[PDB]
């Protein structure tokens, strides 16, 4: 059974904040096909090699995918504590994993280019005595998802949403797509428990 | 309990604040960025509204009274709120005064001087007559170029500014302030603190007090300076009188730094330049900035934010848009950190990379602090904060570290006393003429000066204090202090004397902890993690506890000190004192003007 990347292929594919995640278990992956259906830019793997990315069959393969520019690429490099980091993605490096960028050419219809790029710049509690900064976990995703799901439509739109004590409040940056629609992929490969059965087609 | 009915306001404050003043920021930078005529009305529109809030927020916050409030910042922040100033006068008397601070303000942007001689050279400020007094040597044209802006432009001023103390003072008076002086001077005010207090009558002191030591240094630097002017105005300038107004090297003598090339200690050895060595290297204007950025890192100060590198605008665009030339930096709001500068491939730029980032490095420390207490401790820290990393990035060290310079490179001893009189010429050459300007400032809002006596006062201390005679008699119709851009603006002028105070209180602080082997002038604190950390605790402070204890985080002292400053110029001043040996220390008064 050939693994469904139906879903990155249809659709506008989300922002790095509410980004998608698809579990692969079970099936057969061509990922070459897939490079092929983009323009790949960069290509960065830790504790994992792009030829032992290929090859290899894991337990479990999970592609965490969503728009992101190639400009912005070095602010998700690991160490470097920015907005993207503590707002938006944190990677998880417990595992093995691999930054994919790539960039999608325009006779690929089948894909809808959103208006702008957009990111979490801020998203804290609020009290009287100052700001309290929530930050990201690694791999999980920010606690101002409902909040920030209502969306941004200009540069450093804020909501708030009133608490028992005090408030939450989330901020967006809104920055424009021109040229072909980049976006990244990052993909985690497990070897735990069950079944290297998601091999190489 | 009042406390938490003022919790609630206060929160609600909080971000109807936060998302009015980021707008009216905005339309600031927009208009500075691109200047047309949309431009400016939406700056306008946006300032309004903002201002509209703030005064309808400030009127309620006075339901609280502050006697029952228990918890220091909430009172720290009421008191902000609470504290009014001219919005307590009639209609009439606050709409006579804005438009008393509207014409003095016009009049000095638009006031034009024109040659005795030649009746088609009639000069702006700006352009003509600020280059005419900094780049001349004509005794004639200097003096011409001094009287016409003292009299064309500061003489209507005294009628504008004879009514501007009294409707000042009576503000200042409907404020339970004893006049316009201790209004100004309740910025240094810290109360309910338990050793930390700091009364508004304690400045004065202090300032007499530095002063009072800063006095011998610029002594020796007048004496040599004097002894130098000589040769190029002979037979001009007494030997031991004081020293012409208009030949200090600009319209009012502020500063000295541009009396330099007339009296460079050694000639022969020339003073570090790595212009050259940065055009040898292809450095474009995004480099200085990632060099900066990477100095700042070195010392464990966080990086650059993301929106920094996309929204700030380093080099000056080119499809003819018009901008604003000078170097900001700028805090927009919601954690949006921006720097506006035309970068040039030069040293002065350099620095001032790093002078604008130091700004931004301090704005990112206090962004977690509720939106009163979102300052500096006071208005001479941020300066401040902003001069120590331009004093380590200029060193030898660190030039030849970040490759500007050969690895051979040998620092001379000769270089070294160029760049520490150049360095006192700004520094300890502008200590005492601001010092006596606020003095006079303070006297005539106290009513000691009486406004027929008004320039008497003003030349006395100026020959008295800064040691410099007027060229011309000057009788009571002129206004020679208003003629200064602040004091024609309304602004305070002692900001710019605590600024050089804390400046190498700061500096002296950081390199001892940096474990630093030799005299000040050298240290660098690049490579120190450590000293980083202290810094960044009083930076992280904001304007949240007072600023005795927020120096204290840094320095282990309360009180302004001017030790360290003598530190810094010990070998200028030996060297000074050698070359003052067969020459004339002190002036003479009411002698030779
Ligand atoms: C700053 O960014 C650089 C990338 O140029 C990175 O190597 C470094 O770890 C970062 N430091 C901090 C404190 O974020
Ligand atoms: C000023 O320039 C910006 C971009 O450079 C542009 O978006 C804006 O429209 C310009 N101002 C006006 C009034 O057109």
């Amino acid at each position: 059974k050939e693994c469904d990347f139906s879903p990155m292929l249809q659709g506008t594919p989300p922002p790095i904040y509410d980004f998608k995640r698809l579990v692969f278990t079970n099936c057969n992956y061509n990922l070459t096909k897939l490079l092929n259906l983009f323009q790949v830019s960069e290509f960065s793997c830790h504790q994992v090699s792009p030829s032992s990315l290929a090859t290899g069959c894991y337990s479990s393969l999970t592609v965490d995918y969503f728009a992101y520019p190639t400009s912005m690429s070095s602010y998700l490099q690991p160490g470097f504590a920015g907005e993207i980091v503590k707002f938006n993605y944190k990677q998880d490096f417990s595992s093995p994993t691999c930054r994919v960028l790539a960039t999608v050419p325009s006779n690929l219809t089948t894909i809808t280019k959103p208006s702008n790029y957009v990111h979490l710049t801020e998203c804290y509690k609020g009290t009287a005595y100052g700001k309290n900064y929530l930050y990201n976990a690694p791999g999980g995703y920010t606690p101002c998802l409902s909040l920030a799901s209502s969306g941004f439509s200009s540069d450093r739109q804020s909501h708030r949403q009133q608490l028992s004590d005090g408030y939450l409040v989330t901020t967006g940056s809104v920055y424009a797509v021109n040229g072909n629609l980049q976006m990244a992929f990052i993909i985690s490969v497990q070897y735990g428990t069950d079944t290297n059965s998601v091999c190489p087609m | 309990t009042t406390e938490d009915l003022a919790k609630t306001f206060l929160e609600k404050f909080n971000y109807e604040a936060e998302e009015l003043s980021y707008q009216n920021s905005l339309a600031s930078w927009n208009y500075n960025t691109n200047i047309t005529d949309e431009n400016i009305q939406k700056m306008n529109i946006a300032g309004a509204k903002w201002s509209a809030f703030y005064e309808e927020e400030s009127q309620h916050a006075k339901t609280y009274p502050l006697e029952e409030i228990q918890d220091p910042i909430i009172k720290r922040q009421l008191r902000a709120l609470q504290q009014s100033g001219s919005s307590v006068l009639s209609a009439d008397k606050r709409e006579r005064l804005n438009t008393i601070l509207n014409a003095m303000s016009t009049i000095y942007s638009t006031g034009k001087a024109c040659n005795p001689n030649n009746p088609q050279e009639c000069l702006l400020l700006e352009p003509g007559l600020d280059d005419i007094m900094e780049n001349s040597k004509d005794y004639n044209e200097r003096l011409w170029a001094w009287e016409g802006w003292r009299s064309e432009v500061g003489k209507q001023l005294r009628p504008l500014y004879e009514e501007y103390v009294a409707l000042k003072n009576e503000m200042a008076r409907a404020n339970n302030y004893e006049d316009y002086g201790d209004y100004w001077r309740g910025d240094y005010e810290e109360e309910w603190a338990d050793g930390y207090n700091y009364s508004r009558n304690q400045l004065i002191e202090d300032v007499e007090h530095t002063f009072t030591q800063i006095k011998p240094l610029y002594e020796h630097l007048h004496a040599y300076v004097r002894a130098k002017l000589m040769d190029a105005y002979p037979s001009r300038i007494s030997p031991t009188g004081c020293l012409p107004a208009h030949l200090l090297g600009d319209m009012w003598g502020r500063f000295w730094t541009n009396l330099y090339p007339l009296m460079v200690p050694f000639g022969q050895k020339p003073n570090i330049d790595v212009t050259d060595a940065m055009v040898n290297q292809s450095w474009d204007a995004r480099r200085i900035f990632k060099e900066a950025e990477k100095f700042f890192v070195s010392v464990g100060l966080p990086n650059m934010t993301e929106g920094f590198w996309q929204n700030s605008m380093l080099t000056e665009p080119g499809d003819n848009r018009k901008v604003v030339c000078h170097p900001t930096a700028w805090d927009l709001g919601k954690h949006d950190f921006r720097i506006k500068m035309c970068t040039k491939v030069t040293m002065d730029d350099f620095l001032t990379a790093h002078h604008e980032m130091g700004h931004i490095q301090y704005d990112m420390a206090y962004a977690a602090q509720p939106f009163l207490l979102r300052n500096g401790a006071n208005e001479g820290f941020h300066e401040a904060v902003g001069e120590i990393m331009s004093l380590s990035a200029a060193t030898p060290n660190h030039l030849k570290n970040i490759g500007l310079l050969p690895p051979d490179f040998s620092e001379d001893s000769e270089t070294d006393i160029n760049f520490l009189l150049k360095q006192a010429l700004t520094i300890v050459g502008t200590l005492p003429f601001t010092y006596m300007l606020e003095k006079w400032r303070w006297m005539v809002f106290k009513g000691e000066i009486p406004k027929e006596q008004w320039m008497q006062k003003w030349w006395e201390m100026k020959r008295d204090i800064v040691g410099v005679v007027e060229p011309l008699p000057h009788d009571e119709t002129y206004c020679d202090p208003a003629a200064l851009f602040h004091v024609a603006n309304d602004y305070s002028f002692i900001r710019y004397y605590t600024r050089t105070i804390y400046q190498f209180q700061f500096q002296e602080a950081l390199c001892q902890i940096a474990k630093h082997e030799g005299p000040l002038y050298k240290c660098d604190i690049s490579n120190s993690r450590e000293a980083g950390q202290k810094l960044h605790e009083m930076l992280s402070l904001g304007r949240s506890k007072p600023w005795t204890f927020a120096l204290e985080r840094v320095v282990g002292a309360k009180t302004m000190d001017v030790r360290p400053l003598l530190n810094y110029f010990e070998p200028l001043f030996t060297w000074l004192k050698e070359q003052n040996r067969n020459s004339f220390v002190g002036w003479n008064t009411d002698w030779s003007p």
